[PDB]
């Protein structure tokens, strides 16, 4: 911001859509949530982490329970998989390059069969792939534009790399940590991007993934406090309990200045 | 000495000269003073004084029983018999008051508008010298053994804190950073003191038998670690490169800042260059300390030789820095002195001890 205008950037956006679930993710997503494995995870008897990243996955898409085009990972089963879709048939017939990420390797595989489903020309880059291919991917997206959708996993994606090539980005899955978010959506706006660039950071609404975009604004809000201003508005969004497994679908100085400040700092 | 006045005169000699032969003169001749007086208003012993650095008029002087008194040592009155008058106090009826033994008081350099002091009862408070209310307060996890503010620092204004705790702190008075601490001793650090040449360097004296000087700048350790020896002993630093054979419980840097006079419990005294740590081997013979605590003595500034006055049992060893040939003892006080501070434009001395006095020494004739 201090140093976009002495740069020449092109502009951004920072969209953020609230997806819905369909009617058999949603089904899947409220049994899980009457289940008892979630009872006995509010009890303290279970970890929590088998159900956070069970509700993960069905936010993701259901793939607890595998449901011709039925076969495994139909995006049609998935409310952010019918945006995505939506998403990149606009994207494609207005001749943009897009970057997917996932937070997870199985999502991005779903995703990369879903891409072959359609007629999109992708190019994939996970932690399974080998490095000394890595910087040459990325070389290969940012040359030719043959190339439409660039999936990627936030760790491995993110993460210093620079696919200015990129056009669009699309962030499918929120992480518990907001930099991951941060990191993989600054892929694409840097030094060399010739065009303008948007983010759309996919949530389910009422689900996990809401509740996790909460926590990740709260941890964003005590990050700013300490290194952008210490004025920052306390977050009051949510109390960040352990409410998460609910669904909720919607619808010199001279002695003088240094004593003020003393004076100004301990009357605080 | 009418041959020195001549010589002024006449261009001879550099007033330089007659200033500086007759402040040593005016030294050597120390003595119990004739028509001088403190006021006595602490119950306690007195652990520390401060004559300010500008002006020279006031001095602080902190007790055991917790009491702060603000002096005035110039003689307002016409008389040539006249006390020192006790200006300001915080005593046992200051809502602020040290509720343990104040062990350090320091005039805040560049101004007397604010002065600190710390206590054993684990704090460090910056006081404004003209409401005499606590601006500010640090608090520490350990008792505070000694403190100091560098009396050179135009750019930083941190207080170096040596409390039991091995850690030597760093407290920024500018916006409050307490934070800041050093590594590297093992045991209370029992003396700590800003180097008046070098703006960030820093000595401190721990009962490790160990004295480190740190640029606090730096983000690798000490500097220097003074060894007795200088490399006869030599060994893989862990436990050799000791400073002395007992605690380290005193520091003091010569007037220019090039050497440094470290006294230990093992009844020595010792002088360092400060630029690499060497022992310059200066004798001293022994320097009588037990304390437990640390150790306040001072140097003198603005005379012919540089004298170092040392707490020495219930008297005041002065001393040649860079020859160690003894002057004399001053020998005044009734119990084990604690601290002694040079009025350095008339060549006075301040001596606080365990007796609750505080005597001045003032040049004879
Ligand atoms: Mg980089």
């Amino acid at each position: 911001s201090d140093v976009k205008m002495s740069l020449s950037l092109p502009d951004k956006n920072e969209q953020v859509l609230f997806c819905r679930l369909t009617d058999e993710q949603h089904k899947v997503y409220q049994n899980f949530v009457d289940s008892k494995e979630v009872y006995r995870i509010l009890n303290g008897e279970m970890q929590i982490f088998s159900g956070l990243i069970a509700l993960r996955k069905i936010c993701n898409h259901p793939d607890l329970f595998s449901g011709e085009e039925d076969q495994f990972g139909y995006w049609k089963r998935s409310g952010k998989m019918i945006v995505v879709e939506s998403l990149l048939k606009i994207w494609h017939k207005q001749g943009q390059r897009v970057l997917l990420f996932s937070q997870s390797r199985q999502m991005l595989d779903i995703l990369e069969v879903f891409l072959r489903a359609q007629k999109y020309t992708y190019l994939k880059m996970d932690g399974t792939t080998t490095i000394a291919s890595r910087q040459p991917l990325i070389t290969r997206y940012n040359e030719d534009t043959s190339i439409f959708v660039f999936l990627l996993t936030t760790r491995v994606g993110g993460l210093g790399v620079n696919l200015t090539g990129a056009n669009r980005v699309v962030i499918y899955d929120p992480d518990w940590n907001p930099s991951t978010d941060t990191q993989a959506r600054e892929r694409a706006w840097r030094i060399g991007q010739k065009k303008q660039v948007t983010v759309y950071r996919l949530l389910t609404a009422g689900t996990i993934e809401e509740k996790i975009y909460h926590r990740q604004i709260f941890k964003q809000f005590l990050t700013n406090r300490v290194l952008k201003d210490p004025k920052q508005r306390r977050f009051f969004k949510s109390n960040d309990l352990y409410e998460l497994f609910t669904l909720t679908s919607p619808d010199p100085l001279a002695s003088s200045s240094l004593l003020a400040k003393m004076r100004a700092r301990n009357h605080l | 000495m009418l041959g020195f006045l001549s010589a002024r005169q006449t261009g001879l000699e550099d007033p330089l000269r007659l200033r500086r032969a007759e402040s040593t003169r005016r030294v050597l001749g120390l003595e119990l003073n004739k028509d001088r007086d403190v006021e006595r208003i602490h119950g306690g012993g007195i652990n520390t004084l401060d004559i300010e650095p500008v002006e020279g008029r006031y001095m602080l002087s902190g007790g055991s029983d917790g009491v702060i008194v603000l002096y005035d040592l110039e003689n307002s009155s016409r008389q040539s018999y006249y006390t020192c008058k006790a200006v300001c106090s915080i005593g046992r009826d200051h809502p602020d008051v040290h509720r343990y033994s104040v062990e350090t008081v320091q005039w805040y350099p560049h101004d007397t508008g604010m002065f600190t002091s710390s206590s054993f009862d684990k704090t460090l408070k910056v006081w404004d010298t003209n409401t005499l209310q606590t601006a500010d307060v640090f608090n520490f996890e350990e008792t505070v053994y000694s403190h100091h503010m560098s009396p050179v620092s135009t750019k930083h204004c941190l207080v170096a804190v040596g409390t039991r705790g091995p850690k030597v702190q760093l407290c920024d008075l500018k916006s409050g950073s307490c934070s800041h601490i050093l590594q590297g001793h093992r045991q209370e650090i029992l003396a700590v003191s800003w180097s008046p040449r070098y703006d960030y360097i820093l000595a401190t004296a721990s009962a490790d038998s160990r004295v480190k000087l740190w640029d606090v700048r730096r983000a690798s350790g000490c500097l220097i670690t003074l060894d007795q020896h200088n490399g006869k002993k030599s060994q893989a630093v862990e436990s050799a490169n000791t400073a002395h054979n007992g605690k380290v419980n005193g520091l003091c840097f010569t007037s220019d800042g090039l050497h440094l006079l470290t006294v230990g419990t093992d009844n020595r005294m010792r002088l360092w260059n400060s630029s690499n740590g060497e022992n310059t081997l200066v004798n001293y013979g022994k320097v009588c300390n037990n304390s437990k605590k640390g150790l306040k003595f001072t140097v003198s500034c603005g005379c012919s030789s540089e004298f170092v006055f040392v707490p020495y049992g219930s008297t005041i060893a002065v001393y040649t820095v860079y020859s160690g040939e003894q002057i004399t003892m001053l020998k005044g006080h009734y119990k084990t002195v604690d601290c002694c501070v040079f009025q350095s434009n008339f060549q006075e001395l301040y001596s606080g001890s365990r007796d609750c006095n505080i005597l001045a020494w003032v040049p004879s004739l």
